[PDB]
């Protein structure tokens, strides 16, 4: 967790605790949805949020959270880096094939069916590997940009 | 002679990379020139194989051969004329006012005898030279001389 | 030491030192870092810390202190004006391989091994010597921000 990333989550701990009290109630997880368009949340997706904590979402119970469901998140600038490595020339989006073989054989977190999966939401190019960039910008936020 | 001056031996130490106060013999060129010496590269690498010393092979110095080589170099500073410098460069371009062109002096420091990089000829005209691409070399070879 | 920055550890002073009577004992230590969040702060840290030294913590030795610490600390205006001078025509970051020739050729301080050392958490950009400021922000704050 590097410090601005840090700081991003206590911008987002702030929107979401509307109390300003410190620690984020289910009334405070419903009225930011209700702010951004939901009317129809249900109280047992606050209630699934809360699940996912032992104690009162405060700053440090939200960023232990987020820490163990992101352990290999990585910003954008790093992935960048790893596919400028794979692309050391420059500019070009790198050939379908080539990422298919080199997550296979290299390592097991590179096996095929998972390679289905990073061509199935992640489309042609970002799948193929000849796009690039689009892909770490939805690795650090996700959906369709 | 000391004039004992003792200086020589604190500017060794300031060249020294590795602190235990010797200096290879390819730094030995620039340091005589930072004491206050200006011997031609030909003549420092001559001096150096006519002592049958090679400068191929590492080397490591000492303060006892570095000494007596800056003296050997002390003589030759009486070939630094400043009259033949800017009467050379008066010859170098036509009429009665002493400017070169940009890249006259630019290539012929570069190419012509003891090959100058185009990094430092380029750390010699900054400043002198405006943008009307004429050097004059009255102020050049005084702020030249100047250090 | 510039002014500011004396008032700024005075400031850092008085928020460490909770009981106000000018000397930052053992129990102001354990109480900042529980308000920050430490709630399992050994109590050898703090024994440490009272053992740099030689008295009581009042704000005299708290500067004596970080000054002996501190002996070639630069603020982030005199570290730009030094990258200024390195990129003299402006905006560009200046490349990895003139920033390790000119520490070596210049200063023992700038020889490789050390070089490798500040590629090794000031990043790419940073060790590389292409980016430029942040750099100056974790030598005067350290950590990733």
């Amino acid at each position: 967790f590097d410090e601005t990333e840090i700081e991003d989550f206590k911008e987002a701990f702030t929107v979401i605790d509307q109390n300003a009290d410190g620690i984020i109630d289910k009334d405070d997880l419903r009225e930011t949805f209700a702010a951004m368009g939901r009317l129809n949340v249900k109280n047992e997706e606050l209630d699934a949020m809360i699940k996912e904590a032992s104690g009162p979402i405060n700053f440090t119970v939200f960023l232990t959270m987020f820490g163990e469901k992101l352990k290999g998140a990585d910003p954008e600038d790093v992935i960048m880096g790893a596919f400028k490595v794979l692309d050391p020339d420059g500019k070009g989006s790198i050939k379908k094939s080539f990422l298919e073989e080199l997550l296979t054989t290299g390592g097991g977190r590179f096996t095929p069916e998972e390679i289905k999966n990073m061509w199935a939401a992640f489309p042609p190019d970002v799948a193929g590997n000849v796009d690039y960039k689009n892909i770490c910008y939805v690795i650090t936020h996700g959906e369709d940009a | 002679s000391k004039a004992a001056a003792d200086d020589f031996k604190e500017a060794f130490l300031l060249f020294d990379r590795t602190g235990d106060a010797k200096i290879t013999a390819s730094q030995v060129g620039d340091i005589a020139r930072a004491l206050g010496q200006n011997p031609t590269n030909a003549e420092i690498n001559k001096i150096l194989g006519n002592p049958s010393k090679e400068e191929m092979n590492a080397a490591a110095i000492t303060f006892e051969e570095f000494l007596p080589m800056l003296q050997a170099a002390a003589n030759n500073k009486d070939q630094g004329t400043f009259e033949d410098f800017v009467e050379g460069l008066r010859v170098f371009d036509k009429e009665g006012n002493g400017t070169v062109m940009g890249a006259e002096l630019r290539h012929v420091l570069a190419t012509l005898g003891e090959k100058m990089t185009e990094e430092e000829v380029e750390e010699l005209m900054k400043g002198q030279e405006d943008s009307n691409g004429c050097i004059n070399y009255e102020a050049f070879v005084k702020h030249i001389m100047s250090v």
